[PDB]
């Protein structure tokens, strides 16, 4: 903190949302459960190579 | 008002805003996260709620337009009576296809299914 210079409050967030909802199937005793993963990015990053690098 | 200038191309006065609106910058813009919402919108039938309300606007009788969709409704079954009771039923088919009259675009009788059935004999459970 010296020279003047202005700090800038940044939020590092290239996922700029996630959600996770499950699907569940079946067919008598044998269960069988889906998951889906939502991603939003700011650019910065694909959602499909946000999925990897999580 | 009319002018023509050397080549015989009229040239004419284009009309513009010549004036600040200020509901144009905050108007037209759009939010960006509601995916999940819309999908799940048209998962539970909304869509359709909304729709009856639109064909509710040019009626002068709610109970007019429920007699007159029963009417049409009936007319359906008779013309084709084993296309109906499934996944197409015959009310849901009258409103779509008064939708559409008027010049809108909906899916026929609102029929929708889910693609990640994981093959036959599988039923997609719901959580309460």
């Amino acid at each position: 903190f010296e020279d003047r210079s202005y700090p800038i409050d940044a939020v590092f967030m290239p996922v700029q949302n996630a959600n996770h909802s499950i699907h569940s199937y079946g067919n008598g005793n044998e269960k069988q459960e889906i998951l889906f993963i939502e991603i939003w990015t700011n650019g910065s990053l694909t959602p499909k190579e946000a999925l990897h690098e999580a | 008002g009319i002018q023509r200038d050397d080549n015989g191309r009229r040239i004419w006065r284009r009309r513009t805003l010549t004036k600040k609106d200020d509901m144009l910058r905050y108007k037209l813009q759009r939010v960006p996260f509601v995916e999940e919402q819309v999908r799940k919108i048209k998962e539970v039938g909304k869509v359709m709620t909304m729709d009856i309300e639109r064909l509710l606007l040019s009626e002068d009788n709610r109970f007019e337009f429920v007699n007159s969709v029963a009417a049409e409704a009936t007319e359906y079954v008779e013309k084709n009576r084993d296309e109906y009771g499934g996944t197409k039923k015959a009310i849901f088919h009258v409103l779509s296809n008064r939708v559409n009259d008027l010049g809108f675009d909906r899916p026929e009788a609102y029929a929708e299914s889910d693609p990640y059935k994981p093959g036959p004999g599988y039923l997609k459970e719901y959580y309460t």
